[PDB]
């Protein structure tokens, strides 16, 4: 702020000043309010909770079975070396 | 087989296949033991009719 003197800035808006209205209330709010719609358990989704496989590793089931059986054919015999 | 088989002819064909249980003769992947235990192999072949 620059005060000038001789024009010096009115030491206030003074009492002249037109008062407009009186509506200056709030009326303060009165109220109750009740949400009250019965709530039944559950929810419907297509999954919740399931951590899906990316990938599966290869899985099996095992069998065995049968005899010990066999057809064999040998080396004929030969002349001891030494010993 | 005959290139063509004309009308009234009769034609001879020949043909071979090879179905793999291993994949090669010296790779046995895929083969399988079959030591005489009795419960038996399929091979089921169907024919041109």
């Amino acid at each position: 702020a620059l005060i000038n003197p001789q024009f010096p800035y009115a030491g206030p808006v003074p009492i002249p000043g037109p008062a407009p209205t009186e509506t200056m209330p709030l009326l303060n709010y009165r109220v109750e309010g009740r949400i009250a719609g019965i709530q039944q358990a559950r929810q419907f989704m297509p999954f919740l909770q399931g951590p899906h496989r990316a990938v599966a590793e290869q899985t099996y089931h095992a069998i065995g079975t049968g005899i010990q059986m066999g057809q064999t054919f040998n080396q004929p015999l030969i002349n001891t070396q030494e010993g | 087989a005959p290139a063509t088989i004309a009308a009234g002819a009769t034609g001879e064909l020949t043909m071979y296949y090879w179905v793999p249980l291993a994949y090669s003769e010296t790779d046995l992947t895929g083969a399988v033991l079959a030591n005489v235990p009795q419960s038996k192999q399929r091979l089921k072949l169907e024919f041109a009719n």
